[PDB]
């Protein structure tokens, strides 16, 4: 299992970022997306999820209204863009993959997987 | 199609030659239930539904009478009395790509199991708990389907197999016969005969019966078969059993 | 709910013994608290999953436990790859939630 | 285009009964079992100042259809579920020459009808233009055949097994508001392999193109249902159907049935069975709340 | 009785069973008594490059009776055109490797 | 799938040129080996092909009465001997894999493999 | 059997779309078309077989199609690699034959 993101990037508070999710080595659609925030010298703090088979999501209270999650099962990828960002959201991103939530033992709980984080600078 | 929401073809009208397809090499799972595979050709039906879709390796036993699992519960239903044939076939180099197939989904969650040739292609949010969903998928709502991914470098249980059903129904006119050579008919013998499909031994002779336009065939109060329309003269003929008695 | 993890630094030799402490300010049910380890310039990676459960490629040296509202995560032996960022992680009410991270 | 035009019982006697099968009897009695116009059952009687009322009903388990006219007012019928494009649909249209029966997702009007004019110099009614439906596609079957329509004409309409099973006959009456009684079978007409979903049908009438003026000012059928009925059927020496018993019309009718004859002598005979049918369901299971720990045998840590 | 046959094909030495095997090669009566004993043999009949030893039958005009052995190579016709012992379009060679 | 054949080779008018091709990475027996040959600045053309299950052949009429093919299961190798050979013989041979003849899909219609060309010179 | 291949040469820029046509002398089964491209030096590789399905490993720029007497070979979007000859084939007749082939 790879999770593999874009690059960093650079961007003015008002823009928008859009960061990329390269899956492999397993069935996409079979697992949750999640995308998790690291601002520097802070904790994880999760973002939201994308369910690529339908393209259904959840968001944060925190994220919500500002962020959209999609994905391109053709290409087994999940993207995360984040709208009018603003100073405070210089963060590192991650990607990370979670079971659905029918899974029986609750692999739904956590993420065992994670991308490298990719920097985004407001 | 995809087994979730699998294709169905019907046939009719036409000569069904199955020897084609039986004595292949091209084929991995050939099963006939209700009828057997080397008898086809003599046979005559109805109507013949072909129903076509694509599962994996491992799944392909789900495709029988008397089977339970998601494919057999969930996609696609064979009733217990099934006539007709499973014929299925590895197609690795066709539905699989690098990187995972995604195009081919099944049902992996409903309310209740399927009758025996239902088509459910719903995509509602299936509830596992006792909250209402709302459309809203989340803990304890599922997204009904799944994709089976299917990649080159899979084990054969994970390949995608493409397989066609071919029920034969047998109601009605026959119209699908196999590739059978037909004889002159003769009259006023003891013969064996087949009138599309209907077989049996006897005398064969001029019909007085007033049979009207529509009918095939006739019974007598042993509700057995005593006259036949031919096939292709609609004459109608009666039929006697050949001359016998106690010695 | 708040996860409140303990001490926020933690500091010992390699090869002994260290012990760290997550806490809860409501239940969380032991299948649903998980620990991560996150390496300097490094993604975190899953460590232990279900309270007690180590995820696959984690060595031995690593144990989880507890319930209700006190979990720790024990390394018996520590090795120069072990002195990282630890966190908990909790999910519940639709969410996920993660400690603020004790640095070993 | 569509035009916006919106604005009874009879005794079905001993009529609605058909053909069952493809199979020649003769001078016999044979009990069958299918989906039959009950005996003595409610017919519904519509007649489609302007007043317009050509309603869509229900299809239920199948429609037996008649009609007293001989202006050929009735030209057919549509079939189907939601009768719009969202849907396959079964239309089936009469005309001067021919039979056009089609299955499409047919955009259907509120008020479908065909139009019909007088020629003053012909001095004979033409057709003009359709106004069934607005558009139609995604079309799957098409079939053509001969036309079929004080003459009565009677239709029973089934869908099984995929097919949508037609019965017909034609014959001529001396009645006005009623059907006519006595016993006439109708015979199969066409089996079409459909194979869609029907709930609700309505009747396409032939408009005169006078009832189309914008003024307030300027088409009589018969539609009972089929239900699960055993009858005794009595074929002629010719084969055909003179007479038939419904079962379950009343405790003579059982008794000539249970005896297989249209005749019963003086005397006592055992027919059927009566028993009460329960009314309630009632579940008593222990009053305990604690579930079972399944979940502890399997998330075990170690098997 | 012993021959080689791949792993898929051991169901198909029992009773009641069909398949290349079952058909054209070795049949089972519906009322056999007896045992039947397979073992994997993959560090004995098999070698780099395929081995191309072990033939079974995949074209015969009808199924074999139970306990029948046909050894011929005479070219299948699967076509109305008699073959005359060339094999190529509707013309098989009846006899296929395992490799 | 691969196919290798053997060198390149010069010869004198009415001398016999013997063309190997070894296959690998797919059971030999279960497909036909083809020829086909291309003269410099021509197109493409059908020789003939061996049937290894059983080394039945067909030839083009082209070539016919002076080619053999053969083949040699255990080392999963096909030979295409072409005799008496003339000066416009000269052109680049390559070996090719289709299915037989029973393939239900036509596999047969058409070559999905080739081996790397051989150059012969007459 | 008589396979034409028209033009005899093509020329156009990468980026762009090229049509590349074949007529037979007689009607072919579209089961019995196949489209091939030679690069220089190099032995050719079937893209297209059955008229329009593609070969393994084949890029989605390539298809087929046509019926009777004739067939073509769309190439979407030109690549510096695409450049190269094609030929279109033919079986029938207990025969293959190839078309002269026509240089993009
Ligand atoms: C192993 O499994 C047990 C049993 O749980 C059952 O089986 C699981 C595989 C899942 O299918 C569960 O949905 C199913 O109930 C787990 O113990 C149980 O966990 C559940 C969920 O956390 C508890 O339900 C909650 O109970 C609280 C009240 O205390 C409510 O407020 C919540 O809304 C919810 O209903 C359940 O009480 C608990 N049962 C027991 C006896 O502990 C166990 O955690 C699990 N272990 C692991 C590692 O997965
Ligand atoms: C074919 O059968 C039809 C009956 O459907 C018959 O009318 C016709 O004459 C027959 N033709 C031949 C050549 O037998
Ligand atoms: C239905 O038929 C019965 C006779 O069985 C009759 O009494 C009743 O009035 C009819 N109902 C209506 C609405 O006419
Ligand atoms: C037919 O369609 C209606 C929707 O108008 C639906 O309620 C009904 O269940 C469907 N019946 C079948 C057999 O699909
Ligand atoms: C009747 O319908 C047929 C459809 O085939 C059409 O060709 C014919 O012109 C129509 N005739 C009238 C009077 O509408
Ligand atoms: C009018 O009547 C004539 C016969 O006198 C007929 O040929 C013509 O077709 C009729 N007009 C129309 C529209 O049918
Ligand atoms: C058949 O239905 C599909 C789905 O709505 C539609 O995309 C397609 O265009 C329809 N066919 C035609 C000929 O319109
Ligand atoms: C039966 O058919 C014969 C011959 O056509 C006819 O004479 C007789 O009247 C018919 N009987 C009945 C009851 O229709």
């Amino acid at each position: 299992v790879q999770l593999v993101q874009s690059g960093a990037e650079v961007k003015k508070p008002g823009a928008s970022v859009k960061v990329s999710c390269k899956a492999s080595g397993y069935t996409f659609t079979g697992y949750y997306m999640h995308w998790v925030r690291q601002a520097p010298g802070q904790g994880l703090e999760w973002m939201g999820w994308i369910n690529p088979i339908s393209s259904g999501t959840s968001y944060a209270q925190t994220f919500q209204g500002r962020v959209t999650m999609t994905s391109d099962t053709s290409i087994t990828t999940a993207y995360m863009e984040l709208s009018r960002l603003r100073s405070d959201d210089t963060a590192v991103y991650y990607c990370a993959r979670a079971a659905p939530f029918y899974d029986f033992w609750s692999g739904y709980s956590y993420f065992d997987y994670w991308g490298q984080g990719t920097l985004v600078t407001v | 199609a995809s087994v979730y929401a699998w294709n169905r073809k019907r046939i009719s009208n036409c000569v069904a030659d199955y020897s084609v397809l039986y004595n292949s090499a091209s084929f991995s799972t050939f099963k006939c239930y209700g009828v057997s595979p080397t008898k086809l050709n003599d046979l005559c039906f109805t109507n013949v539904y072909a129903d076509s879709f694509v599962i994996r390796g491992d799944e392909v036993r789900q495709i029988a009478p008397g089977q339970t699992g998601k494919i057999a519960d969930y996609n696609y239903k064979l009733p217990d009395d099934f006539t007709g044939c499973v014929i299925a076939w590895n197609s690795n180099n066709l539905d699989s790509k690098v990187g995972g197939n995604y195009n081919y989904l099944y049902r992996l969650f409903r309310k209740s199991n399927l009758k025996p040739f239902e088509r459910d292609i719903s995509t509602e949010i299936y509830q596992a708990g006792s909250t209402p969903c709302n459309g809203v998928e989340g803990f304890n709502c599922y997204f009904p389907l799944q994709s089976y991914g299917f990649q080159p470098t899979n084990g054969v249980g994970y390949q995608p197999y493409r397989v066609v059903v071919l029920s034969f129904e047998l109601l009605a006119p026959a119209t699908v016969c196999g590739p059978k050579k037909s004889t002159n008919l003769v009259k006023n013998k003891c013969v064996n005969f087949n009138f599309n499909g209907l077989t049996g031994t006897g005398v064969l002779t001029e019909s007085n019966k007033k049979f009207l336009p529509f009918q095939q065939f006739g019974r007598d109060i042993a509700d057995t078969t005593d006259a036949v329309r031919d096939p292709q003269t609609l004459e109608i003929l009666d039929i006697t059993p050949c001359s016998f008695g106690g010695v | 709910i708040v996860m409140m993890q303990s001490p926020g630094t933690l500091s010992l030799s390699p090869g002994e013994r260290a012990t760290l402490s997550c806490r809860a300010s409501q239940s969380v049910s032991s299948s649903y608290l998980a620990w991560y380890q996150q390496k300097p310039g490094q993604a975190p990676r899953l460590l232990i999953y279900g309270a007690s459960s180590r995820a696959t490629g984690i060595p031995d040296r690593f144990s989880g436990s507890g319930s209700g509202t006190d979990f720790t995560l024990t390394i018996s032996r520590l090795e120069p790859e072990d002195f990282a960022v630890y966190y908990c992680q909790q999910y519940g009410s639709s969410a996920w939630t993660f400690g603020q991270g004790t640095k070993v | 285009q569509c035009v916006n035009l919106t604005t009874a019982y009879t005794n079905s006697f001993t009529r609605g009964v058909y053909y069952p099968d493809k199979v020649f009897r003769s001078s016999v009695l044979h009990s069958t079992q299918d989906l039959f116009l009950p005996f003595f059952s409610n017919v519904t009687w519509f007649h489609a100042t302007k007043r317009f009322d050509n309603p869509v009903l229900p299809f239920n388990d199948g429609v037996y259809f008649a009609s007293t006219e001989k202006s050929n007012i009735i030209r057919g019928w549509i079939f189907g579920t939601t009768l719009d494009s969202k849907t396959q649909s079964l239309l089936i249209v009469n005309n001067a020459t021919n039979v056009v029966i089609k299955v499409c997702e047919f955009q259907f009007c509120n008020d479908p009808f065909l139009g019909v004019y007088y020629h003053k110099n012909n001095k004979s009614w033409m057709e003009s233009e359709f106004r069934v439906y607005s558009s139609a596609n995604n079309c799957t079957f098409e079939y053509v055949s001969q036309p079929f329509l004080k003459n009565l004409r009677e239709f029973v309409f089934k869908n099984i097994d995929g097919y949508f099973k037609i019965y017909s006959k034609h014959t001529p009456i001396n009645l006005v508001r009623d059907l006519p009684q006595g016993f006439s079978a109708l015979e199969p007409l066409v089996d079409l392999p459909i194979g869609i979903n029907i709930t609700r049908f309505q009747t396409l009438l032939a408009l005169h193109r006078s009832y189309l003026t914008p003024g307030d000012s300027s088409a009589a059928y018969y539609v009972g249902y089929l239900q699960p009925r055993t009858f005794l059927l009595k074929y002629n020496e010719n084969g055909t159907i003179t007479d038939a018993v419904d079962c379950a019309l009343d405790p003579l009718s059982e008794t000539k049935c249970t005896l297989k004859s249209f005749t019963v002598e003086k005397g006592i005979y055992q027919t059927s069975n009566f028993r009460v049918q329960p009314t309630e369901s009632i579940v008593r299971f222990p009053n305990i709340t604690n579930l079972c720990p399944f979940g502890e045998v399997f998330n075990a840590t170690r098997f």
